[PDB]
């Protein structure tokens, strides 16, 4: 599948929202 | 996972959230609790009254179930995160997270989506003709932005195990008409993310990761459409790559109120103009259509000016040609334009 998983190594979604 | 598999597990779960979840609220510096769940009563009048406007008062019941479902869904994945979270970083805390409403509001959103595309067919049974509320549809009932709801995701399709490949596939494309669109509508918050990083360095996580997903849909969309009218100059494309990379990243005004394919469309006519080689629009046009992506108003209704729009040649000619000319001149210039390099993985 064409889909890019983005997050770095030990990014989680905490790092997307403050 | 047996399709019905994660339907299963909601249709069991219950309405409140779990001990476990209520630990997590507790041990925040600012309890959340409270906000949560009268965001979730809320929400619910709202999703509720507008999904039943959009398939009648005699299907008043669906809405709340759609309604009840996605809320399972949301403090499930809510906890998944949660715990996935708490191990990544060992921290236990997480008020920072859980008290941020734009976050609340994307997962509750994206469970909404998943439970609605599943059902997608049956609700489109008793509905019909000119309203079939796709994706955006959710984002607009909740007034929430596109780029906002893209930054769940990724995350949320990582913390939910049980989603079937089906479900997988459709929050991917949500994610991918976001990057050719939705992202850079005015109304986007990803200005004003761009304008800061141009201005103050550092910061923004969500624009450095936003932008890798787009290179990477952009290049995958550009390289489908050189395979195909480009087999003969195997040294284009790469070269339609800086133009169209280089654009989207410094040129990226061109993007507001566009299309990421116009951007690309346009890259890969004015690369190949300079570099002498035919491609006429009509061609490009003809095998854009090959794309997942691909509709017909997107190089028939491009943005020019005010509200005027035309065809994507139109936009060429007048606003990103005259708005790239010297740029894409270089190309063919002595010194050419260091090649940009193609997204991967």
């Amino acid at each position: 599948d064409d889909y890019l998983w983005g997050l770095e190594a030990g990014e989680g979604i905490s790092d997307l929202f403050d | 996972n047996t399709i019905q598999q994660l339907m299963m597990i909601l249709n069991s779960a219950s309405d409140q959230p779990s001990e476990n979840l209520i630990s997590y609220f507790n041990n925040c510096t600012v309890n959340p609790k409270e906000s949560i769940l009268k965001r979730v009563k809320d929400i619910g009048y709202i999703f509720k009254e507008k999904f039943a406007k959009a398939v009648g008062a005699g299907c008043v019941a669906i809405g709340s179930q759609r309604y009840k479902l996605g809320v399972r869904l949301y403090y499930r994945v809510m906890e998944s995160m949660l715990k996935s979270e708490e191990e990544r970083l060992s921290i236990q805390n997480f008020s920072k997270l859980l008290n941020d409403n734009i976050f609340h509001m994307s997962l509750l959103a994206c469970a909404l989506e998943v439970v609605m595309a599943t059902y997608s067919r049956s609700t489109s049974q008793n509905l019909d003709s000119g309203t079939d509320l796709s994706f955006p549809w959710i984002l607009n009932v909740l007034n929430l932005k596109a780029f906002d709801f893209y930054k769940v995701i990724e995350s949320f399709i990582k913390a939910e195990g049980n989603l079937t490949r089906e479900m997988i596939k459709h929050l991917e494309r949500c994610e991918h008409r976001i990057m050719e669109s939705l992202a850079w509508l005015s109304d986007s918050p990803l200005f004003d993310l761009i304008k800061q990083s141009k201005t103050r360095e550092g910061k923004s996580t969500s624009l450095s990761l936003f932008y890798k997903k787009v290179y990477r849909l952009a290049y995958l969309r550009l390289n489908t459409l050189c395979e195909r009218l480009l087999s003969e100059h195997p040294e284009l494309e790469h070269i339609i790559w800086t133009l169209f990379q280089h654009t989207l990243q410094n040129e990226y005004e061109l993007m507001r109120d566009r299309h990421l394919d116009q951007i690309m469309m346009c890259s890969m006519y004015g690369i190949c103009k300079v570099k002498n080689i035919d491609l006429k629009f009509k061609i490009i046009v003809t095998a854009y259509k090959d794309l997942p992506h691909a509709v017909q108003e997107t190089f028939k209704r491009v943005l020019i000016k005010e509200e005027e729009y035309d065809s994507i040649i139109v936009f060429y000619n007048s606003v990103f040609m005259q708005r790239l000319k010297t740029n894409i001149l270089q190309y063919a210039s002595t010194r050419p334009p260091t090649l940009s390099p193609i997204p991967h993985i």
